[PDB]
């Protein structure tokens, strides 16, 4: 929100503001072409089967031993044993989720760095795949050259 | 609204970001320290006797709140006027330091108080500066002061060699003269006490009963003030989104009870992001929470208007429950019941179903919407 | 009363290293779980503090006050009174006292034509009790008065010759005068001098007496074995860590080292 | 808005929008840097895929 | 173009300018905050000045509000500045507002 | 400051302002200077 | 320049150049960046060639 980013809460601010006007719709465009692209590239990257394939349920594979980068149904989310250790590993800032005012009102907001950030107009979005869609694009991939 | 931030008629397919969803402030609160010490009126005009015209006393009101119209809402009608400032600006405003001049005379004098005047007052013991800032407040004492023997210990000085400089006050009595001759001893061909009583009695008319009499002399706004006037305060709402002040600190928000504790002297309390998220009530000490009144990125899905006219919204990182509370006393989208929860926010005005397509308009968090012949007339 | 001994005992005055200590509130906000920069005045890290101590020995020696000053003291039986500040302490101009007897404290800026050794006899209280005022002979225009209830209050319950340290900033800003300070309960050193360790200052009061001020000094008690420490404030850039809690819990001089 | 008058206000805060929106360029003008160079690595991870 | 026109007080001239406040400027005669024009003043103390006092040159004293720019009010009414409700010509505190 | 439209209309019966679309030109702009919060209409019989 | 005096009408179009100059910069970093996208699908098509 270009208008609460420069101007803090002031209708007045928001009349001189639109003296400038133009301006803002140009970087939020730009923002928002941003946004589009890193779909593409995830889409790009991951969706290149259009079927979704499955490992039989007798794992065999001449001695290989898949087990550990395949999925493991015992997780709720289809991550492999390698893959949901790469998880513990990259420490993301806001994963898109929402924030339901239980919460980004009392005590997480009084240390909370994406609580403070909201408030000041600057927004994550999610990704149009879920990290449980990426998990099965890429079963289906690694499902599909196995076999 | 998607018309007006594309400047076009047409809206092709999409999710088009519009102006943010906010709710407006509901009304104004002001919150100042429940008034400290008062100044000291009591002192300056319910005093038991008041100083002659001559010996006109000097007082000062200094690290104390002023309280202006109190003083003339007391119990007596007393008549105030002014000379050269703004009265009802004052209550509003802060002084550098507030000089009370205090005496008696009779009604007909009452003029020569004034700077620029001329005349026996205004000219030997009582002269303000010809750039005075300020108003003068008098009373006819004669309910109280005056005597039916005459009361006649109110004097004032008559004669003065020369006209004395503002707020010089002299008490020298020494003898005048008024002819060329000097005047050694106490007496002579015209040699005079400069001083005579007034002669006070119940009787005496309009212009001639007594008067006892104020100046406020303050200096101003251009150093660190000693004084200032009285700062209004409302009740004090919660949970609502509000315009605030708090001792002058000013924002606008939604005031909620913290468990957060401040040290003894923090007044404010700032975010990560470097600005204010929490104040301490000035009256009844307490530790409130500000959050700025709630709000959420409005985008809004359409087909092709070449198609339809029928659309839906998200409000990005909203939780379902939350937007209705931003009830507008355009909002259709209100009366609900097609209402879903997102990981993306709140979505209205479209059905989820299970039917798992191939993707058409892009939401996020694994949504999609499209516009469909929903019939699994 | 005013009486300038002959008694006086000149020496060279001590050096003490300021480890970490002299970090106060900067401002009148609250903030957790953060680190905060600021640019302002600090006494710096590692400074030589002047150090000064009373035994039959005795110095009360007028200091500069440029820029403004953290004062220290290493005490029991409450031995300093209070300070005086001004230009020129002999009523050709105005001065600050401000200082607590047995009953009361005392804050008033009235030109005070000054002693030339000021002190208050006491000696633990072992014959008399609160009679001497050997600090001014005259005085002349007491434009600001404050009086209150007696500051310094004790550790409760005591501890076996176990001291207390007191410490205070002081600072004249924009026509206000700025008092922070705080108390602790020390475990005591014996040739060691100023504990090593932290804590911070909190604003204690605020004053609109708008002097100029150029010198300052400290009035004591006449045996018994007082120490104190001084040393002045600089410009300089700091990081304050706040706690969770909302404290200044530990700060870093940001010019004291390549690392810092 | 709190110490000045209308026109002297309007270019104090002239100041406060234009500094903010040079900000919020400069952030958008990297933002594009890094986008171009996230995808010179999507474009390698789908041809490596 | 619309010329206006009245006499003041000449110490007050400064109230004329755009964006003032002060007694004239909040409570008789106001330029608006986008005003375009131009001001001129002159003493006439030779063609207005009379040396028995002409009190028939005026001005206000009191207001419920600060009038719009360019509004005019010729209202006769008492100002109640006392708190209770204050009928006919006059009371305590209350004023005849010319 | 006064807007005003003319539009000669057939008479459509049983609703209210024919649907469609025109714009005001400006009129007059006038000099009046005082506060308006209530208005009035005169008829003839 | 029909409305204001040359000692204080150069502040008003001071304001305006910058404005205008500012505009451009941001086209020619605009154009920039995405004269480097067209560039990476050149030499792109260049090696499908
Ligand atoms: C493919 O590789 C796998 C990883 O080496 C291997 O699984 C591992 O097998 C051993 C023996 O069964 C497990 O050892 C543990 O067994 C139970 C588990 O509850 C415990 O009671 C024992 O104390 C012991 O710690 C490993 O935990 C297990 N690892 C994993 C990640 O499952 C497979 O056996 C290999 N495939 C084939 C065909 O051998
Ligand atoms: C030592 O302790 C004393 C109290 O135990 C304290 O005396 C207090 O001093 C003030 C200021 O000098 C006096 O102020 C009043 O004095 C007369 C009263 O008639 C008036 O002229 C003044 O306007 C004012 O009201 C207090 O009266 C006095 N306190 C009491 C209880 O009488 C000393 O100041 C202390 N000395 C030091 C150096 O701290
Ligand atoms: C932040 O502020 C808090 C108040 O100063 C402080 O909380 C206090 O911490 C102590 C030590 O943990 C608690 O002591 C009691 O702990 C348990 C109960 O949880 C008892 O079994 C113990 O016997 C003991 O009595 C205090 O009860 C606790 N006070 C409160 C109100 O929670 C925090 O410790 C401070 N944070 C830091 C880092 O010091
Ligand atoms: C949307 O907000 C509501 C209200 O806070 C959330 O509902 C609560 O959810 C928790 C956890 O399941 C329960 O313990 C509470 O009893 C629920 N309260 C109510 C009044 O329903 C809901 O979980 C939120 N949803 C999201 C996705 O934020
Ligand atoms: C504002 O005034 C009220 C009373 O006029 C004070 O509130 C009182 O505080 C005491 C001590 O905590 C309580 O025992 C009373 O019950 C309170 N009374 C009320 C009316 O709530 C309050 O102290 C004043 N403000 C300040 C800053 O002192
Ligand atoms: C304390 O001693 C000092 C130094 O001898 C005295 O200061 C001098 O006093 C004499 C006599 O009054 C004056 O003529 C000098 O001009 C003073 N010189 C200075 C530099 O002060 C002081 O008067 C003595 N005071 C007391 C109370 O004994
Ligand atoms: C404060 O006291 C000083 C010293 O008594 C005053 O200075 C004298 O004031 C008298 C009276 O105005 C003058 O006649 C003298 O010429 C002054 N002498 C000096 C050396 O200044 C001062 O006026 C007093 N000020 C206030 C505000 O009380
Ligand atoms: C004046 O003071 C006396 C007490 O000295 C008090 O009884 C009286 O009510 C006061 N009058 C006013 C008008 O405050
Ligand atoms: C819009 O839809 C109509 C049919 O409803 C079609 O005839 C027309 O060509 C379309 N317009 C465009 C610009 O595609
Ligand atoms: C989706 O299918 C489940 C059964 O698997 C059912 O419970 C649910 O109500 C269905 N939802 C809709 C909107 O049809
Ligand atoms: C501290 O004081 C001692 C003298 O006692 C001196 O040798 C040393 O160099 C001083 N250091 C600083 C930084 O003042
Ligand atoms: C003291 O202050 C006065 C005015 O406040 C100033 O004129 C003078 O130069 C100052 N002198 C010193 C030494 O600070
Ligand atoms: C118009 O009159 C109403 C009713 O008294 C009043 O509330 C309003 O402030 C007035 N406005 C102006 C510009 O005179």
């Amino acid at each position: 929100d270009c208008t609460m980013y420069i101007c803090g809460d002031s209708t007045e601010c928001s009349n001189l503001l639109l003296q400038y006007g133009s301006f803002c719709t140009q970087l939020k465009r730009a923002l928002t072409g941003i946004a589009v692209e890193q779909d593409k590239n995830t889409q790009e990257v991951f969706a290149q089967v259009k079927q979704i394939y499955k490992t039989p349920p007798i794992k065999y594979f001449g001695g290989f031993n898949f087990s550990q980068i395949l999925p493991d149904p015992s997780k709720p989310s289809k991550r492999s044993f390698i893959e949901d250790l790469l998880f513990n590993k990259v420490t993301l800032a806001d994963a898109g989720f929402i924030k339901q005012y239980g919460d980004c009102l009392g005590d997480i907001a009084a240390r909370d760095l994406i609580c403070a950030q909201k408030f000041k107009g600057l927004t994550v979005l999610p990704p149009l795949l879920t990290d449980e869609m990426i998990a099965q694009y890429t079963s289906a991939l690694l499902a599909g050259t196995i076999t | 609204e998607t018309k007006c931030t594309l400047k076009s008629f047409t809206v092709e397919k999409g999710i088009y970001q519009t102006s943010n969803f906010r709710v407006q402030p509901t009304e104004s609160i002001v919150r100042f320290p429940n008034i400290t010490n008062l100044c000291p009126f009591d002192e300056v005009f319910n005093a038991t006797r008041f100083a002659s015209v001559y010996a006109w006393n000097r007082k000062r009101i200094s690290n104390c709140v002023a309280d202006y119209s109190v003083l003339y809402n007391l119990a007596p009608f007393f008549t105030f006027k002014c000379y050269g400032v703004s009265p009802t600006k004052l209550n509003d405003l802060c002084f550098t330091n507030v000089y009370a001049d205090s005496f008696v005379i009779r009604g007909d004098e009452v003029r020569q108080i004034a700077p620029g005047q001329t005349g026996n007052i205004a000219d030997y013991n009582y002269k303000l500066p010809d750039d005075f800032t300020g108003c003068v407040i008098a009373w006819n004492s004669n309910k109280l002061d005056s005597k039916v023997s005459g009361n006649y210990n109110y004097l004032y000085r008559l004669f003065r060699k020369s006209n004395l400089k503002p707020f010089e006050r002299d008490i020298s009595t020494e003898i005048y003269q008024a002819g060329n001759k000097p005047c050694n001893g106490v007496a002579g061909f015209n040699c005079y006490f400069p001083l005579r009583s007034y002669s006070f009695r119940p009787t005496y008319g309009v212009g001639h009963q007594p008067y006892r009499v104020v100046v406020l002399s303050f200096e101003l706004l251009h150093a660190p003030a000693t004084v200032c006037g009285p700062k209004k305060s409302t009740n004090l709402v919660k949970n609502k989104c509000v315009n605030f002040n708090f001792n002058g600190l000013k924002g606008t928000g939604v005031l909620t009870e913290s468990n957060k504790k401040f040290l003894p002297f923090q007044q404010f309390g700032r975010d990560i992001a470097d600005t204010t998220d929490a104040v301490r009530d000035p009256q009844t000490l307490e530790i409130l929470d500000i959050t700025p009144c709630s709000f959420g990125g409005v985008s809004v899905i359409t087909p092709g208007t070449n198609t339809s006219n029928q659309v839906a919204v998200l409000y990005q990182g909203v939780n379902c429950t939350e937007v209705p509370v931003a009830i507008h006393a355009w909002r259709v989208y209100s009366t609900g019941s097609n209402v879903f929860q997102t990981r993306a926010g709140c979505l209205i005005g479209a059905e989820y179903v299970n039917n798992s397509y191939e993707c058409d308009i892009p939401i996020g968090a694994g949504i999609c919407a499209s516009y469909q012949t929903q019939t699994k007339v | 009363q005013c009486v300038n001994l002959t008694t006086r005992t000149q020496l060279p005055p001590a050096y003490t290293n300021s480890f970490t200590r002299g970090v106060y509130y900067p401002d009148k906000v609250f903030r957790s779980s953060v680190l905060h920069s600021t640019q302002d005045l600090f006494l710096p890290f590692f400074s030589n503090v002047t150090w000064f101590h009373v035994i039959k020995r005795f110095d009360n020696p007028v200091l500069p006050f440029n820029d403004g000053v953290y004062f220290a003291s290493i005490e029991k039986s409450n031995i300093i009174r209070g300070w005086i500040f001004g230009t020129t302490l002999d009523s050709k101009t105005q001065s600050l006292l401000i200082v607590n007897n047995a009953t009361n404290v005392v804050i008033k800026v009235c030109e005070f034509q000054f002693c030339n050794d000021p002190f208050f006899d006491h000696k633990n209280n072992k014959s008399w009790m609160e009679s001497e005022f050997r600090v001014y002979s005259s005085a002349n225009n007491c434009t600001f008065e404050y009086v209150s209830q007696p500051f310094l209050m004790d550790l409760e319950g005591k501890q076996g010759n176990f001291k207390n340290l007191r410490e205070f900033v002081f600072k004249n800003i924009d026509g206000y005068f700025k008092i922070y300070s705080k108390h602790t309960p020390i475990i005591v050193r014996e040739p060691e001098d100023l504990p090593q360790g932290f804590s911070a200052l909190e604003p204690l009061v605020d004053l609109p007496i708008g002097i100029n001020i150029t010198r300052f000094q400290t009035l004591l008690a006449l045996a018994g074995a007082a120490a104190y420490y001084v040393g002045y404030l600089q410009p300089r850039t700091f990081l304050l860590k706040y706690n969770e809690n909302g404290t200044i819990t530990d700060a870093v001089d940001c010019a004291l080292d390549p690392l810092s | 808005f709190s110490r000045l008058d209308k026109v002297e206000a309007e270019v104090q805060i002239d100041r406060l929008i234009t500094g903010r929106l040079q900000s919020l360029q400069t952030y958008v003008t990297q933002q594009l840097i890094r986008a171009a160079e996230i995808r010179a690595s999507a474009n390698l991870a789908a041809t490596k895929m």
